[PDB]
């Protein structure tokens, strides 16, 4: 089997990632003290993916949760699931960054790694291939995006063959909710482009939208928000941990979704989410589902796709189906709207069918979307940068960390450039 | 005894072995348990106990594929050592399937057929299920059928591929893959069957009236034509065909080697009450473009080579007939050729497997056909390639495998020959 | 063996044929379900199974008719693929009929013909069925029977169609459509049968006796002039007459072939018992204004030829007598003529239909005539056409589906020499 | 099939069309949860003309209700059949629009307006074959008039070659329930005209007439208004959802009832209307119902018929009838009252016959008059408007929205050239 290490980072990865091991051990069927109660034999079959059956009949999610300090962790542990992982793996220090990340990644973080990455070690030493490394972290935060950073350099380092992916959460277009977000997220940037395989881009904006509208909600909850990433997440995953008809693993995915190294940032999606007040009134059906799909209004990464063109596109689909449905509704969606994909490439879209369906949910499908449109997201980024890098806005926060300032020109350079490859391919022609 | 090695290669490769196999069974009368509660010697070897065991290897390098079968009804059915499995797939990455990970299992897979092929008393030929695009499939079947030829210098090396139909989907990198593999397969195959999901998707809307089809049946519509051809070895007929004699009825010149395939009669059991299969319906029937198992209009361009495989309740002179009526359609056929019909008759009938979607006849056809037409085919294919490859998209998934960048430039020229080869056999050579 | 294709178009078409089709099962004895619990072989063919399949393709755009017959009492007797349907109809208008919604479904429909025809051992022709006026029977059939004549360039063509009765209602545009329908026509069809709703609800008044009929047996009616067509080459009779052989005996002159039809004798139970129904008094019957089929006063114009078909118990020697006497009768016929009598007779009786309305008889009489006088039907008609045309009443519905407006002055055209045919016929030429 | 979407506009439109799906659930057996229940097959087989199949035996109304503001639509869902309807339909404002068209064609309805397409775009994408579609909205409102020629206008941008239709409420000859009356239903007309292929005038005024003397009542609530014209709109589509003998397609209708474009108005009728005091002193016959038929005194609409002529007339009848009683009575109204129809067009009756009944009248009609007597209608509207009009009476509540003074100015001419147009062909002769 292949093995995927799940490491959390920051308060945001903490409690995303508590609701997400609350998914897949649901999933699984796996209580919360790692007992095993489930139906299929597929449930325990495949279980090694994220699980490491400890003893008896214990299981215990192979992940890791780091923090600079306490009082994010220690919930996660006061949790339902708190008593599911294994006290040896959580790591984390007594000091904080406040969105600091030159500390993150710098005077508080590089103490901190010296342990962490043993974990690592020995959590890589138990798997039998492992597969790859999941991160979750939140762009912005002192934790999340310092020793997040940080800690994919490191394991690149070690493990250079693995496939790295991480979810983060990036900026919000509306109301930010830090003030040096420009700065935190610039730099955590302007390394991990160059690191990590893939990555996701979330943004809570687009999921408040999400909410207010589809799900017709009032009280979006963060613990809901979460809730409906980590569907997200374990949808992307599926493929290793049950059977189907056209299973695409985790490198396969960036295979077809990554044309170029750098380019790799992703708009995630998923369907159905329809609220239960008008579930009955619906039909899911792959149509339904592909309207979704492609609905901009759906984008979990606050960007609007409509004003791009998709390099590419994955769609994995769980429960039942037709291959018949399901290609040549693609097929479809490409035709009519022919204008909305990059001409360089045939075929703009890569499928994938795992014949488990969602609790509750006979079809479910998610949306990876390569589209040039998240340019813009990093043009927001870089004009707001620029706007306080010039009044040398609070960046004696990060001089005073031992930050060059010439990183921040560097970092810079970067997105910009970034910004530029998207320009180019936006509207580059076959002929 | 005439005997056959079938060898399953890659998700489809082995998906589709599945049904195949599970009709062999069916056919012969063998129960699950290798139980047969006199043509038995090609495909199945007998053990201490007088259980069957049929002669496969099956190649996957993610194990997910084989643990169905591992687990599944015909887990009893296998040698174990039949089942090779990797730990990790070529993610669609025919560098992989082919340098870098194929290369450590392939000595295995050899190792395992030789010692089969040592159980014979006289080898006809080999059967490889594989297809395009897939990482395994494509990558790994280049490197076994690179190194089978060695060994096996004047085997008959036949195979089955799925050709990424013109509209389809499922992967981004297929054009890739599929020249990569085809610059090799060139060089090795006696003989490749052609056949694309699209145009199957068809035939089950209109000739079996169905919607919703998955390869759990779309592959059982296959296994026919695989039956049929080798029905022939297994079943006393009129005019019987050992497998070599496809090179030289389909093939005439070696490069050219790709014939398409058809089968009649598909059919639902509410038509076939309505209506009377005859010998000359049937056989009309497989020249109309409409039931071709590629999405090629034949039309497009001129026969080379034909060859039909009739069972069950024929008579030689209405064949006879019926194809002198074929010849008379003002269908085209090259200069080059003033024949174009070999036949084989089988005694026995087609059958039908319990649960299946296809009406049971008392006769059917199955067609191969060598045509110039394909030539289209391999034009768009090639058309595909160019402008990804242009760009150079995705191609450093490759080159981080250790592929030659000019190795594509290379397989790209070998297909700009191969289409005109085509060209110019279909140039009517007169004085 | 003789066979014969029957086509229904339209509303009418179709429903006339669930009549036809009803009543031909009747004669043979074949049960809705195809059964027979040796003259068949000629609208139906056998399946592998014995049961019987009637010869026909049924055509309308309206899916709505066709779904009547699929779910119907005689649903078993049609292979599927004989009841094509459209999706929307033509809304009476020609145009949609023949360029713009027939053209996308006429060649499914040759297509399924040809596939029939080929079943035959040798064709007599077609039996098509529709009405004038209407989008679909008018529009579509135009466009079949330009087509029809070329793959089938020898076969006979004979055509039974609704005549928009002077009198009557129904739809608004006919006299567009009839004449559109009849510019075309007259280079394709061999002879077409007017019949008219008018003149037979007159008949069902004073004939039957009756009162309030639907098409429910109205098409009754007509069925019993197609059997005793048709009945030649179903039964041995003292002169059994070739479909070919109308052609001969009907037309003089090319372009004039709508012979007139009626059917005697007509008749209720009630007056059944009270009248003796002599070959001769039934040969006087039909040559009485009142039982003509169609709405013109045969006196007011002069005959060109007459075919008698006889049916059941009659006696040459009784017939000719009869004929002699009609002869005396100065009913007028054209110098062109001196005969004007060819008699066809057939052993077979006619039968009835459990819960018709119509008297069973030991004999029948059933009478084509081709004559002047329908001259004035033409003339009414094209008076129609020429005041809505002035005003350009309803043009734009066809200019709209790509039809030339000059395109309706060429018909006119061609209508007005067409009477002027006849009456240069009816000259009585003398040096 | 066919498909029909149904949109509903204004408070006026609205409340109607809850009468009418009322109306049609209870013909297809649909209760108030959208569940089945109904006797005939024939009630679900074409149920799809309406109703989407949602789930399990959930049938949805494909209808769109928009308003511009709130109290309208709330009153729909809170009503009987409110839960029928799929909320996401709902789409709705927060503004109001006191009969100002120019903010229900322009300040208000053009924000609105690009959500309600987006749903219709939905709608129509579920089809799969787009009869076309209705709109129920009545003339000077601000919603009705405002957004609903706001709404044709932009459906024909995308659905050029689909059938549209309106059920419009006019103006009152008789007491004014509105002060800007001539404005908002000239503004409407002015485009209305050029884009909706056939539309009906439906006049309270007119509906208080027949209640009070035909039927007998003392306390006509809008509901039962509501409720009559309600059975005259599914009068009109019965030839679709349901088996008859002449199916008149929606597109049909519109083909023998426009000899013009922009000539497209029509006086609706329907029959019988007895009142339950005196339905036992009713025969019930064909001629019966074309006496209420032709009688001025039950024409919807207030204007006279008898002081015009009918340019074409359509008469759909359901339940059960003789084909020869429908069409020999139509006959004879035109011959005896031939001074009222036009001499332009020979047959100016169209006729249709379904055969399933109203629930409760074994025999029903419906009437659709294109009367050249509606131009008393215009007139009357174009003399109140100038007489507003030259005094600049309330124009400031155009202005102010932005309404250039020139807009009045062009729709009256459009105005008068309609009242011209009619006025020719009125007195038009043939020679
Ligand atoms: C294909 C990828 C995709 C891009 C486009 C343009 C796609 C195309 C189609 O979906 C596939 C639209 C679709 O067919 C509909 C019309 C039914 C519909 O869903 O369109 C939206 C608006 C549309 O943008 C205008 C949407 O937001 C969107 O994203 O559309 C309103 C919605 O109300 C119910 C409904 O009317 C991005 O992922
Ligand atoms: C034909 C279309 C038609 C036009 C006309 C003129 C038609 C002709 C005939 O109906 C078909 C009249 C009819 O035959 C009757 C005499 C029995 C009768 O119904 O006439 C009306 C008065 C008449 O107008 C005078 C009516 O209003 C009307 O509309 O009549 C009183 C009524 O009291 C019971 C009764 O006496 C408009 O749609
Ligand atoms: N007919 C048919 N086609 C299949 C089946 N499975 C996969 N395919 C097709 O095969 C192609 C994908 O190749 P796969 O065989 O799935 O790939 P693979 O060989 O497993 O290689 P990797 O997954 O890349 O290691 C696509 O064109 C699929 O539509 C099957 O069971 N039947
Ligand atoms: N005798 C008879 N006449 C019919 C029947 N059905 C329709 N008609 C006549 O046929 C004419 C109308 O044409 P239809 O066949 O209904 O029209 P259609 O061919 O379906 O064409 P569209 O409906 O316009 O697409 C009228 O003169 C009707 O009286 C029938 O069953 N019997
Ligand atoms: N979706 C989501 N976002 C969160 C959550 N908690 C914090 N955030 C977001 O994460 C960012 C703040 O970073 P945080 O992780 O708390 O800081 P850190 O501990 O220094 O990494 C902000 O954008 C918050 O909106 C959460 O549970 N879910
Ligand atoms: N027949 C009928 N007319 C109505 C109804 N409600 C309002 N009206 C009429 O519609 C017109 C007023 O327009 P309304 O639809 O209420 O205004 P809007 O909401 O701005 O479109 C008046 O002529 C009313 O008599 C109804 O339920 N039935
Ligand atoms: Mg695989
Ligand atoms: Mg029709």
């Amino acid at each position: 089997m292949r093995e995927i290490v799940h490491i959390q980072a920051g308060q945001c990865g903490n409690q995303i990632g508590a609701k997400f091991w609350e998914v897949i051990s649901d999933e699984h069927g796996i209580d919360p003290t790692g007992s095993y109660h489930g139906d299929s034999d597929l449930q325990l079959e495949r279980i090694n993916v994220y699980y490491n059956e400890a003893a008896g009949n214990k299981y215990v999610p192979r992940a890791i949760l780091v923090d600079l300090e306490p009082g994010t962790m220690d919930s996660v542990r006061s949790g339902p699931f708190g008593q599911i992982f294994r006290p040896d793996n959580f790591v984390f220090g007594q000091s904080g960054a406040g969105n600091n990340w030159a500390k993150g990644h710098y005077t508080e973080g590089a103490e901190l790694v010296d342990s962490v990455l043993d974990v690592v070690r020995k959590e890589s030493e138990s798997c039998d291939c492992l597969q790859g490394f999941q991160l979750t972290h939140s762009l912005g935060g002192g934790t999340g995006s310092g020793m997040g950073t940080l800690l994919i350099s490191k394991i690149r380092e070690e493990y250079p063959d693995r496939i790295m992916n991480t979810f983060s959460v990036v900026p919000s277009p509306k109301v930010s909710d830090t003030v040096v977000e420009p700065y935190n997220a610039t730099l955590s940037v302007h390394q991990l482009v160059e690191n990590t395989d893939e990555t996701y881009c979330i943004d809570n904006e687009a999921l408040y939208d999400i909410c207010f509208r589809t799900l017709k909600l009032t009280t979006p909850t963060y613990g809901d928000l979460n809730h409906l990433v980590s569907a997200t997440m374990s949808g992307v995953t599926t493929c290793l941990r049950f059977p189907g008809q056209l299973n695409a693993d985790l490198r396969k995915l960036a295979v077809n979704m990554v044309p170029f190294p750098r380019l790799h940032f992703f708009m995630p999606g998923f369907a159905p989410l329809t609220s239960r007040g008008s579930q009955q009134y619906r039909a899911l059906t792959v149509p339904e589902l592909t309207q979704q799909m492609f609905d901009a209004k759906n984008m979990m990464a606050a960007c609007d796709p409509r004003h791009g063109r998709y390099l590419t596109v994955a769609a994995v689909f769980r429960g039942r189906m037709s291959m018949k449905e399901v290609d040549e509704q693609m097929l479809n969606v490409q035709n009519k709207n022919s204008s909305y994909f990059v001409e360089w490439i045939p075929n703009n879209v890569k499928t994938a069918v795992c014949d488990i369906p969602p609790r509750g949910l006979k079809m479910s499908a998610t949306f990876i979307g390569n589209s040039t449109a998240i340019q813009e997201l990093f043009k927001r980024i870089s004009e707001q940068f620029t706007a306080m890098f010039r009044r040398k806005a609070f960046l004696h926060w990060y001089t005073g960390e031992g930050m060059d300032e010439m990183e921040f020109t560097e970092a810079e350079s970067n997105m910009n450039d970034l910004v530029s490859e998207y320009q180019q391919y936006q509207d580059a022609t076959a002929d | 005894m005439r005997e056959c090695i079938s060898i399953h290669v890659g998700q489809a490769g082995v998906q589709i072995g599945n049904a195949c196999w599970e009709l062999y069974c069916l056919e012969h009368g063998i129960q699950p348990d290798g139980q047969m509660p006199d043509s038995f010697n090609t495909f199945f070897s007998e053990t201490g106990a007088g259980k069957h065991v049929p002669r496969a290897v099956f190649v996957d390098l993610e194990p997910t594929v084989i643990d169905e079968v591992r687990t599944g009804t015909y887990r009893q059915l296998f040698h174990p050592e039949q089942l090779i499995t990797g730990k990790e797939d070529a993610a669609n990455n025919y560098a992989r399937g082919h340098y870098t990970i194929g290369k450590e299992i392939i000595d295995l897979v050899l190792d395992r057929i030789r010692k089969l092929a040592d159980q014979c008393t006289g080898l006809q030929g080999f059967l490889v299920f594989h297809s395009f695009g897939g990482g395994t499939g494509s990558g790994f079947t280049s490197l076994l059928m690179e190194r089978l030829s060695v060994d096996y210098g004047k085997k008959s090396k036949l195979e089955f591929s799925i050709y990424p139909a013109p509209q389809v989907s499922t992967a981004v990198v297929e054009p890739y893959n599929s020249i990569l593999t085809t610059h090799t397969t060139l060089e090795h195959s006696d003989c490749a069957f052609m056949v694309d999901n699209e145009a199957i998707y068809d035939i089950c809307r209109r000739n079996l009236d169905i919607e919703r089809p998955t390869y759990t049946n779309l592959n059982r519509l296959i296994s026919q034509i695989v039956s049929s051809i080798t029905a022939s070895l297994r079943f006393d007929g009129a005019l019987n065909v050992d497998l070599t004699e496809f090179q030289t009825n389909l093939v005439p010149y070696p490069r050219i080697h790709f014939p398409l395939a058809t089968y009649a009669p598909v059919i639902s059991a509410e038509k076939a009450y309505h209506e009377q299969l005859s010998v000359a319906e049937i056989t009309n029937a497989c020249f109309e473009p409409a039931n071709q198992m590629v999405k090629c209009d034949p039309r497009h361009g001129k026969y080379m080579a034909c060859c039909l495989l009739y069972r069950g309740d024929v008579v030689p002179k209405d064949v006879n007939a019926a194809i002198a009526t074929i010849k008379t359609k003002r269908i085209q056929f090259v200069d080059w050729c003033p024949t174009g019909f070999k036949v084989g008759i089988n005694y026995q009938p087609p059958t039908v497997v319990p649960g299946g979607d296809l009406a049971k006849v008392q006769r059917a056809v199955c067609m191969l056909s060598n045509t110039t037409a394909i030539a289209e085919a391999w034009a768009r294919l090639d058309h595909k390639f160019d402008l990804m490859y242009a760009k150079r998209a995705f191609v450093h998934w490759y080159v981080g495998e250790g592929m030659e960048e000019g190795e594509f430039s290379e397989a790209r020229e070998d297909m700009a020959a191969l289409e005109k080869d085509y060209e110019e056999v279909g140039v009517d050579s007169v004085e």
